[PDB]
């Protein structure tokens, strides 16, 4: 319910007054509404909006080559220790 | 695409309305012989491949050569695009040659030499094989043309016209009387509909099969055209026309049985008397073998309902990008001809949007049942050629998004916005007038092996037009996608984003429009 | 016992008593052209366009591991 | 694929499994026919003989009214005036309206005898606002399914094809039940309706030659209208589980899960607002897990009730499993629609099928689009 | 003599009085503890040889019987049990039993040791039977049941339906919407062999099967407990071996058909037969032309079908299956 | 990637068709003459050490997508004297059958298709002197890949083709640690008139003409041990179709096209060569090579190494080649596997190549 | 019979007639099926001493299905001809000596659908099959 969102719910950093640095991106605009996650995307949307005030604007937008990019290539590491053991065909342990 | 351009797959169609139900343009809605009148002739066919490479006798290279007669080759309209080595290398086109001034079939106009050739049609229709089309979201009609007034065969510049397409529930009773005509149950031994019903003879027993038996006698007496009449009774129903031989117009000629040019010899391939002799070795070769049905989707039932979509395409000789549907035009500067000559060439593309109808005639709402397609030509005052060197209907994976996006607005349908979705190509795309399509920097062709061919492969971007009355202030238009994507493996997410101004409309600024992405679990709710 | 139908441009598959689980169609070249794992014994409707292509491969993979192999002509 | 065979059936579907495994209902489905658009045209003597008929479906064929749902929603004719001649809550038959194939062209019917022949069959109505395909469909060379092609449940009113109609084709069904010691058919079988051909004459110059149409009730039309009542006979809580065939009883788990994003197995009220206070025990949404939301968790392992239920799915072979398809099915016919609603309703002004009267926790969890549309239609609805 | 017997019970000591689980209930809590049945099922298997050889009469009869008979008890869930209508009374709505028969008879029955030519008659006669009875309120003991009657528990398939509603032990509900269900399956297959001559072997087969499946609704009267059936209905299936080779090679194309001419000339006759059946030669036959059955107006709806059939008796057209299908028979097969 | 490919008709002439050359990575002009030894160099059949030699090549494609997609080989040489040998080879490339269904009552009768492309030869060697040989060969060429469908017309495509080769094989040179053996060949492949696949003068593509050149030496070691060390050099003798502009966007492009479509096979030949204002450095990126190493152990056992490499701005072939080799008492078997080094996908990669020949007749010594 | 049923409208009311003036009928069924089967029709396989073997065969097939729904007749007529000849040349010569095995097989199906009306000619040709094979 704050005054810091739009009309539509929006966050937008940028627009933020107590905010340093906006949303940290010079060129684009970002902007969140309800918790979304970019673990599962379901749902993905490419689209125009105005900006002209008093205007009616046309054109063609051509969108190309939408793209995830710089992989995060960081190894792991894994140990194992098996532990066997067998006493004189009476006893079997087996500890991993 | 789903691809329309197959001959075959085309019959004659019924009468069409033009705006409306209420709307006698054609006489549609007449019941009498009079709902034929306005019909000229149309035939509608594919050059047989026998004209170009083993010459029929009187055919010449100068028949050849005309820009309505020659072979069309893909580099000439797909300069990009790569094929293998043995495989098809020239375009199909799919012909249709409207004489306007000429009787159409079973067409008994008192006086139709007397009336305005312009004021005829020609039309054929066809059934589709998916007819949900918001579950298959077919986008819009694209067609690839050759450009009537320019070619060494021109037309003359007076001779403007127009082409109708109509998508929907189109009624199947081409010769309009209630009763579904079959000529496989025709013939002197069976019953027929003991008044006759205004156009002929049809059969009164229940169709079974759409099939001919193999007797010869029988094949002469059932294969007589939709009018069920064997041109020797025709003049008993079309009075104005029995002195000649032919009084329905109806009559079948195979190509090679004909005289003349490459169009004159297709002129009566159309016609549904003759059309299925049963031997192979016929002078006059049958063409089908199918008995001529009033059942187009071959569901055994005629189909009486006039609930469609209308749109529309103007044939002018100086049609240029922008209007009238146009997306592209590629021009063709030296085409070598069999005779030794040259000829410039027009390529016309057009993509229709199906979202957007011109007219509505009867009670159609959506695109959930989208059963039949017809298009029709008219308003010409000389005969036509239009060569469709590709012809489908187009669907695309991403969805236009209907409803409001800003709360501002909250009016979603309305404030008359064309919002289309299309894409733009190399291999289509690469002469589109504002602005010619180009790959982003950096951004080659995949290459492909085809068989010790190399193949090069298509860079397509999606292109979205904002256009009529323009985008308010905060509104905004989008197309979505249902996916299931990860991207916390990866730190980047990127695009390339072009805008242009549209042609004859004032000019987009910069930071004027602005391109968003908006992903996550929903447009509404929970959104990045 | 396993059917593939070309009629207009749409491939049919049928087959007796067996249930398919996937379906992929790839070109000559090798490139898959169409792959579905949602397989009810329906129709398919593959992109008409295929640049002067005719041949093509279909794969069925059934509900065990088997697979059915079987070239058409894409008419 | 799944259809209800009325909408008798269809609106008691709800109320007859309030206390499922028992079934509150006598209804035995005993005879079923099932036709369909004929696209094969194959005639042979070997798969269940050639039975091909011209077929008349009409959409309001043996409906009565119901108590709590309107005429408009029951029935598409434009007029209801006189239609009706049994009591409101009548089980279908063949005589609860004017359609009655039984008294066709009688004294008050609504029907001629032009309504046997296809040619006829427009005029065939003595009504005035009659379309072509709103209020009834016809086919020429119907097709009869065979009992391979399809199963039924014998109790619930409701047929599961084994192919599904994604395109234009027509369904139309004849029926006939037993509720106690009565019978009641809704359609036309081919042993009780009129001959299929009628001959007059001796030689084909004056033979005159009559095909007749079976009336039968449609279930699905040619033409997609979500807003015809013939629409909501397509049943939208069945779910069939991938690649599965002949699940078994402790080889089958199935939760429900909210996931926004997160998988959570409860629902929470929206910020500001609350869930209705002191509901029934069998209405419970706050801190209830989704199974016992849905109405699917209320036997134990032996099926037997319990008071919350035992936290797993309710398997009962006949109810909520199609065992030998592998298919789930909900015991409400929208589960996710007016259930949910009416466990969020807190007053009598909200209705659920006003979605401008919601209380702001129906707002975000009913999803009545994905029930009055298409699912391609309801992907605009991305919320929900 | 095979004999099997499962039991499967359930403990149910972690309710309430009310369906309420225990919270604090042990797995270990009564471990010895058996629970009410929820299943039982007893499955017989009896092999005879039939020594009939012991006479030197019928020394070559090798016969074989086998009997198999199954029988299972349900126990209803609680829902059925102990449900309450909304008026607040309690019926118990029952469990189910159901039965099952596997008859079977294999006889070879060697001819030897012109009607000496036959040197072996095989016979092989196979009948299924089987009988669902919900509804059935009793419960069964630990080592199984003889309640509803001995001859049911292994098999029987007679009628225990009225004696369980006069014995009191069928439900009282009058609403009851589970049906009572009879199946029976008949297979007889028998072979013969003949040596007519010293070269030529003939081979004689005989078929014949018949299924029929038989369900109903039923109350019990709360007065007198008698048993109510609701609706009784019969489906099924028959197959029988016939020769009609007396038509096999008539010709039969698209413009001549000698059967089917029959066919249609056979209509008349048997609608003749049926009508003498129907109305015994007591009266005049009514047909569809004459004065008491006139053709009437071209706008009444039965002009067309009076005229189709002028001759024809009143309740027998040419479309009755009961005319045609006999008709159909005789004419294909090449009888009269 | 690929800049600029050289567009001919029936490429499936180019493919190795045997195992041995496969093996060596597709090389043959300058290897040890061989039952193979037509599509590479037909010279040197006047240098076989057996009478009469027949061979079966077997080369699968899409070998995990399906079945029966291969190109064949058949070959059959006999030398007549000890100076001259007639040979026959036989190309044939196919999909197998392909049944044409519809639905329509699936017991009606099917029409099978063949699509396939067929190369058969024949060549003529005769021994100059007693180190080198020339032969000629004639091959006709007939391409029937398409499926005759409505609109479409499946008439087969043919042509003619003529081919001059030269192989020089001296004799065996004692040095200080070997007695080696030296080899040279040339060959000029597929000289003949266009092909046109749409029965069409205006519309006919490039017959592969190709020019292969090469030498080799044999490491003999103890007279049981031998290492035969072989490089081949190829060029495709077919002009360079225009690329981005060679000075209207469009019709630059179009008259380019136009002009170099208008020109003949024979003159072609020669304009394949230099056409470009560069020296010989910058007509080097249409050459391709190969280098291949074979070892022989008792005559009966081959190991065979090789490396072919196209420029990679045209083609993109560039592989490493595995192959073994065997010989019983008559029968040679020979296995190849390919290592794809391109980025294009390779469509011979996971690929077992077959080949088994029959020797039998006389035996000639070499000199 | 693949299947018959018990008819509800076969009651004790005083309705006897249905809306096509027949009399109810106890048992009802949709389809009838006559199959006839000559399998084969003749067989005769012999064998010359001059290792000349022919197989030679006939094959019929009737498949009547009489239909009350409609009240058509269904009609597939089969018929198969199958020949066999096998021999053997002996000591055939090209130094190279070997027996020619030759073998021939010919078939000849025809198979045919036909849909009777009852009450007017319309016998209607359904399907066919007219196939030959050496
Ligand atoms: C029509 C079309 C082709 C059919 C022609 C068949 C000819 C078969 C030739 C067999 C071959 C290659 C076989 C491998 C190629 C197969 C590849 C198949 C791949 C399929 C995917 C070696 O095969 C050898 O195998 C030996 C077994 O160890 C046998 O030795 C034999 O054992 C005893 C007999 O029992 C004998 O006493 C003994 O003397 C043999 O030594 C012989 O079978 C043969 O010599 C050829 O080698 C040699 O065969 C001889 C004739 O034998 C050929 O002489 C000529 O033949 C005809 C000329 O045409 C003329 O008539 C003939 O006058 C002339 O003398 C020569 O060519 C010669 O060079």
């Amino acid at each position: 319910n704050s005054s810091k969102r739009d009309v539509n719910g929006i966050y937008y950093p940028d627009n933020d007054p107590d905010l340093e640095g906006g949303d940290g991106d010079g060129k684009l605009t970002l902007g969140i509404k309800g918790n979304p996650n970019f673990g599962l995307v379901r749902n993905l949307m490419v689209g125009v909006k105005s900006r002209a005030d008093h205007k009616d604007i046309k054109g063609e937008v051509w969108f190309n080559e939408l793209r995830l990019a710089d992989l995060e290539n960081k190894g792991g590491m894994a140990a194992i220790l098996n532990v066997d053991t067998n006493m004189a065909d009476f006893a079997t342990v087996s500890a991993t | 695409t789903i691809d329309m351009r197959s001959a075959y797959a085309w019959s004659l169609a019924s009468t069409p309305f033009i705006t409306s139900i209420n709307d006698n343009t054609f006489n549609a809605n007449s019941n009498t012989l009079e709902y034929g009148f306005k019909r000229a002739k149309l035939s509608w066919y594919t050059i047989d491949p026998v004209f170009y490479s083993s010459k029929p006798s009187g055919i010449s290279n100068d028949d050849l050569s005309l820009n309505t007669t020659r072979r069309i080759y893909s580099r000439e309209l797909y300069p990009n695009t790569d094929i293998a080595q043995g495989q098809i290398q020239v375009v199909n086109t799919l012909d249709l040659t409207y004489y306007p001034g000429e009787r159409g079939p079973y067409n008994n106009n008192p006086s139709f030499g007397a009336s305005n050739p312009s004021a005829n049609f020609g039309g054929i229709m066809r059934a589709l094989n998916s007819t949900n089309f918001e579950q298959g979201n077919v986008e819009y009609i694209q067609f690839w043309v050759l450009d009537p007034y320019v070619g060494n065969g021109e037309s003359p510049a007076t001779n403007a016209g127009k082409i109708y397409f109509n998508l929907g529930e189109i009624s199947e009773d081409v010769l309009k009387d209630g009763r579904k005509q079959y000529e496989n149950g025709l013939g002197p031994d069976q019953v027929m509909v003991n008044p006759q019903p205004l156009w002929g003879d049809v059969p009164a027993s229940q169709s079974l099969i759409y099939a001919f038996d193999t007797n010869p006698d029988n094949r002469k007496n059932q294969d007589v055209g939709l009018d069920g009449l064997p041109s020797s009774r025709e003049g008993s129903i079309y009075t104005n026309y029995a002195g000649e031989a032919d009084p329905a117009g109806d009559d079948y000629t195979y190509y090679l049985n004909a005289d003349g040019g490459v169009l004159e010899r297709y002129k009566n391939y159309n016609g549904t008397e003759g059309n299925s002799a049963v031997s192979i070795n016929d002078p006059n070769r049958g063409s089908t073998t199918l008995p001529d049905v009033e059942d187009i989707n071959r569901d055994n039932t005629m189909s009486t309902i006039n609930a469609y979509y209308e749109y529309s395409i103007d044939v002018k000789p100086g049609m240029q990008v922008g209007e009238n549907y146009i997306t592209d035009i590629r021009e063709v500067t030296n085409v070598d001809l069999p005779n030794g000559g040259t000829t410039n060439a027009r390529w016309i593309q057009f993509k229709i949007p199906v979202s957007q109808p011109q007219n509505t005639i009867g009670n159609i709402t959506d695109f959930r049942s989208i059963r039949f397609m017809r298009m029709f030509m008219t308003g010409f005052n000389s005969q036509m050629t239009v060569r469709f060197g590709a012809l489908d209907l187009v669907r695309g994976e991403w969805r236009r998004y209907t409803g409001t996006l800003d709360a501002n607005d909250q009016n979603p349908d309305d404030d008359g916005v064309e919002f289309d979705v299309a894409a733009v190509n190399i291999q289509e795309n690469g002469t589109k007038c504002p602005v010619n399509y180009v790959m982003p920097p950096g951004v080659q062709r995949e290459q492909l092996y085809n068989n010790n061919t190399v193949i090069n492969q298509n860079e397509q971007a999606l292109a979205v037009r904002i256009g009529g009355a323009g985008l308010q202030y905060q509104d905004s238009r989008a197309v979505f996608k249902n996916v299931s994507v990860d991207m916390r493996q990866y730190k980047k997410l990127k695009m390339f984003l072009h805008a242009e101004s549209l042609p004859n409309q004032p000019t987009l600024e910069d930071d004027e429009m602005v391109g968003f992405i908006r992903f996550g679990n929903d447009f509404t709710q929970n959104f990045y | 016992s396993f059917y593939v139908s070309v009629k207009d441009k749409t491939i049919k598959l049928n087959s007796t008593e067996d249930v398919m689980r996937e379906v992929s169609i790839f070109d000559i070249s090798g490139k898959l052209l169409y792959n579905n794992k949602k397989v009810e014994n329906t129709e398919f409707q593959v992109s008409n366009f295929q640049s002067g292509n005719q041949v093509l491969i279909v794969k069925v993979t059934l509900d065990n591991g088997n697979i059915i192999t079987k070239k058409i002509v894409f008419n | 694929r799944h259809f209800f065979l009325s909408q008798y059936f269809r609106n008691k579907y709800d109320v007859s499994l309030k206390n499922y495994p028992f079934i509150d209902s006598r209804v035995q489905i005993t005879r079923l026919e099932v036709w369909v658009t004929n696209k094969q045209n194959r005639v042979t003597t070997t798969g269940g003989g050639n039975n091909l008929r011209n077929i008349i479906a009409l959409q309001d064929l043996g409906e009565a009214q119901v108590s709590g749902v309107p005429d408009n929603e029951v029935v598409v004719i434009s007029s209801t005036a006189g239609f009706f001649n049994n009591p409101i809550d009548s089980p279908t038959s063949n005589t609860n309206n004017k359609y009655d194939p039984a008294t066709i062209g009688q004294a008050g019917s609504f029907l001629n005898s032009n309504i046997r022949e296809i040619v006829t069959a427009k005029s065939g109505f003595n009504n005035t606002n009659v379309s072509e395909a709103t209020d009834y469909s016809v086919l020429e060379n119907a097709r009869k399914l065979t009992t391979n092609e399809y199963t039924f449940n014998p109790q619930l009113g409701y047929i599961s094809l084994q192919q599904r109609l994604a395109n234009d084709e027509i369904l139309a069904v004849a029926f006939e039940y037993t509720v106690g010691g009565k019978v009641y058919q809704v359609g036309e079988f081919g042993s009780d309706g009129v001959d299929a051909t009628v001959v007059t004459g001796n030689n084909s110059s004056n033979q005159a030659i009559i095909t007749q149409s079976l009336v039968l009730k449609m279930l699905k039309s040619n033409l997609t209208n979500v807003k015809n009542p013939v629409w909501n006979l397509m049943m939208k809580n069945v779910y069939q589980i991938p690649q599965a065939y002949q699940i078994k009883q402790d080889d089958f788990r199935l939760n429900i899960l909210y996931t926004d994003p997160s998988p959570i197995n409860y629902i929470t009220p929206v910020q500001g607002s609350s869930f209705p206070p002191n509901p029934a025990p069998d209405s419970k949404v706050e801190q209830t897990p989704l199974l016992n939301v849905f109405n699917l968790d209320r036997l134990n392992y032996n099926n037997d009730p319990q008071a919350g239920g035992d936290g797993f799915f309710d398997y009962i072979p006949g109810v909520t499993v199609d065992v030998q398809n592998g298919r789930v099915i909900f015991t409400t016919k929208e589960p996710f629609g007016e259930l949910i609603f009416n466990k969020l309703q807190t007053g009598a002004g909200e209705s659920y099928n006003d979605p401008t009267t919601y209380n702001a926790n129906q707002q975000k969890y009913v999803f009545r689009n994905m029930y009055r549309n298409t699912q391609a239609g309801a992907l605009q609805d991305s919320d929900k | 003599l095979n004999y099997s017997a499962t039991s499967n019970n359930i403990v149910r000591n972690f309710l309430n009085d009310d369906n309420s689980p225990k919270e604090d209930f042990n797995i270990w809590d009564d471990y010895l503890d058996i629970g009410t049945p929820n299943q039982h099922a007893q499955q017989l298997v009896l092999n005879y040889d039939i020594p009939i050889n012991k006479i030197p009469i019928f020394g070559f009869v090798k016969a074989s019987y086998s009997y198999t008979a199954d029988y299972m008890w349900q126990r209803s869930s609680t829902a059925f049990s102990e449900y309450e209508d909304p008026n607040g009374t309690v019926y118990d709505l029952g469990n189910t039993i159901q039965n099952s028969n596997s008859n079977t008879l294999t006889t070879t029955l060697n001819m030897n040791t012109v009607l000496t030519s036959i040197k072996n008659v095989q016979i092989n006669y196979t009948k299924n039977s089987g009988t669902v009875l919900p509804g059935y309120t009793p419960s069964v003991g630990f080592l199984g049941t003889s309640k509803p009657s001995l001859g049911f528990v292994f098999g029987s398939q007679d009628d225990v339906r009225y004696e369980a509603a006069k014995r009191g032990w069928l439900t009282t509900y009058q609403d009851f919407n589970q049906s009572f269900t009879q199946v029976s399956n008949k297979l007889l297959k028998v072979t013969a062999n003949i040596d007519l001559l010293p070269d030529l072997k003939v081979d004689l087969s005989m078929d014949r099967s018949y299924s029929e499946n038989t369900s109903e609704q039923y109350s019990v009267d709360p007065s007198t407990n008698e048993y109510k059936p609701l609706s009784p209905y019969t489906y099924g299936m028959f197959s029988i071996s016939t020769v009609m080779i007396k038509t096999a090679f008539s010709p039969s194309d698209e413009t001549q058909s000698a059967a089917f001419d029959d066919f249609r000339s056979n209509r008349l006759i048997i609608a003749n037969r049926l009508a003498e059946g129907h109305y015994g030669s007591g009266v005049a036959i009514p047909r569809y032309g004459d004065a008491n059955n006139p053709i009437p107006a071209e706008t009444d709806p039965n002009y067309a079908v009076y005229t189709a059939n002028q001759g024809y008796p009143i309740g027998y057209t040419k479309s009755n299956q009961a005319v045609l299908l006999p008709a159909f028979l005789a004419a294909y097969t090449g009888s009269d | 990637d690929i800049e600029r490919p050289i567009t001919t008709g029936v490429p499936f002439l180019l493919v190795a068709a045997d195992a041995r050359a496969a093996g060596l990575g597709d090389q043959g002009v300058a290897t040890s003459s061989d039952v193979f030894s037509q599509q590479w160099n037909p010279a040197k059949y006047a240098f076989a050490e057996d009478a009469q030699g027949l061979s079966i090549s077997y080369t699968p494609y899409l070998t995990d997508l399906a079945n029966d997609i291969s190109l064949g080989q058949v070959t059959y040489y006999n030398k007549i004297n000890d100076r001259s040998a007639f040979a026959g080879s036989f190309r044939y490339f196919g999909f197998g059958g392909i049944e044409l269904r519809q639905t329509g009552d699936p017991n009606e009768p099917t029409r099978e298709v063949n699509p396939n492309e067929f190369a058969l030869d024949g060549s003529y060697s005769l021994k100059l002197s007693e180190t080198f040989s020339m032969a000629v060969a004639a091959r006709y060429i007939r391409s029937n890949l398409k499926v005759a469908t409505e609109e479409i017309d499946a008439s087969a495509a043919g042509s003619f083709a003529v081919d001059v080769a030269g192989f020089y094989q001296s004799e065996e040179i004692a040095y200080s640690d070997f007695n080696g053996r030296w080899r040279a060949g040339f060959n000029i492949q597929n000289l003949g008139p266009k092909i046109s696949y749409d029965h069409d003068d205006l519309s006919a593509n490039f017959l592969p003409a190709n020019l292969r050149v090469g030498g080799g030496f044999d490491f003999i070691f103890d007279d049981y041990n031998k290492l035969g060390v072989s490089l081949e050099l190829t060029k495709l003798l077919v002009p360079t179709p225009p690329g981005p502009g060679t000075p209207s966007q469009s019709q630059a492009d179009e008259a380019n096209y136009k002009k170099y479509k208008d020109i003949g096979w024979v003159s072609g030949i020669f304009k394949s060569f230099g056409d470009a204002p560069g020296g010989f450095s910058e007509e080097l990126k249409e050459i391709t090579y190969s280098a291949a190493a074979e070892y022989m152990y008792q005559d009966a056992f081959a190991m065979r190494l090789g490396y072919y490499h196209e420029s990679p701005m045209k083609g993109a072939k560039q592989f490493f080649s595995l192959g073994a080799g065997f010989k019983y008492s008559m029968i040679k078997v020979d296995v190849s596997y390919l290592f794809s080094a391109s980025k294009v996908k390779n469509p011979l990669e996971n690929t077992l190549r077959f080949s088994l020949t029959f020797n039998f007749g006389d035996k000639y010594e070499t000199y | 019979i693949n299947q018959f049923r018990s008819n509800f409208d076969y009651n004790s009311s005083p309705k006897v007639q249905d809306v096509n003036t027949n009399f109810y009928n106890e048992i009802i069924m949709s389809n009838v099926n006559l199959v006839e089967q000559f399998s084969p029709l003749i067989r005769m396989d012999f064998e010359l001493k001059s290792s000349l073997r022919v197989l030679s065969e006939i094959k019929k097939d009737r498949a009547l299905s009489m239909s009350f729904d409609n009240n058509l007749l269904t009609e597939v007529k089969g018929m198969e001809y199958i020949i066999g000849l096998g021999y053997r040349f002996k000591d055939v010569i090209f130094i190279i000596k070997s027996d020619i095995n030759i073998k021939a097989d010919f078939s000849l199906r025809n198979n045919e659908t036909l849909v009777r009306y009852l009450d007017y000619d319309n016998n209607q040709l359904a399907a066919g099959q007219n196939i030959w094979s050496l």
